[PDB]
């Protein structure tokens, strides 16, 4: 899981 | 379980602000992401904008930026959204969402405030409605403006039904996934850019309206929605 986007 | 539990409605006046809250409970609060959704009459499902309540990063829909103002507090596990400068534009439901690996799976409650992009990709629905009897099968179509599909392999397609006076339920995620709790009567199919929700022995529990949504790239975008109806 990214910190900085939720875009895959 | 995971639970989002969304502060109480709020009755404002023009020109004025608001701030409410999304308390989360049974999941690490600072490992997912938080959506928060319009639902305005007339105009379907509308993103906002997202928040790491572990990073407190946010991103906006461009379209919000100067309008929503996403916060956390991780002493509370709870989420907040302030709107400023209200408008009668802004008289919606808002939802706040957890996003589980891209899937919205897990949805608050709603807070009802009443007030007394070129690139974005664009979700349609060219079905209004779907009129049913119980028992029949039917088919919801949806279209992308763009392939929806990653070079991971997934196709990022998302399909919710919202029944009346209800938060919106995830059915299908990454274009075929059934969702954990949906029946297997739901079904997706599609080519990347043209989408197909089946639901078979339609019962009374599948009324509302059906949405599809694409969570490829920043801002989320929302089909028009297909509400379906038992018949005249």
């Amino acid at each position: 899981i990214n910190y900085y986007a939720s875009e895959p | 379980e995971v639970q989002l539990q969304q502060s109480g409605a709020e009755l404002v006046r023009p020109g004025t602000s608001v701030k409410m809250s999304c308390k989360a409970a049974g999941y690490t609060f600072t490992k997912y992401w938080i959506g928060w959704v319009k639902q305005r009459p007339g105009h379907g499902l509308e993103w906002i904008g997202d928040i790491h309540p572990g990073s407190f990063y946010s991103n906006y829909n461009e379209k919000f930026k100067g309008k929503a103002t996403l916060t956390a507090d991780t002493s509370s596990s709870t989420a907040y959204m302030q709107l400023s400068s209200l408008t009668s534009e802004d008289s919606a439901i808002y939802y706040c969402a957890r996003d589980y690996y891209t899937n919205y799976g897990d949805w608050g409650q709603g807070t009802s405030v009443t007030v007394s992009g070129g690139s974005d990709i664009v979700m349609t629905q060219a079905a209004p409605s779907v009129s049913v009897t119980p028992g029949e099968s039917v088919s919801i179509s949806c279209r992308s403006s763009k392939s929806l599909l990653h070079r991971n392999g997934n196709t990022y397609l998302f399909w919710f039904l919202q029944r009346p006076g209800q938060s919106p339920q995830l059915l299908i995620y990454r274009m075929s996934n059934l969702a954990s709790g949906v029946p297997d009567r739901f079904s997706g199919s599609g080519s990347g850019t043209a989408f197909t929700l089946r639901i078979s022995r339609v019962e009374a529990e599948d009324v509302g309206v059906y949405y599809c949504m694409q969570h490829l790239e920043y801002p989320y975008t929302f089909g028009s929605g297909t509400k379906l109806e038992l018949k005249v």
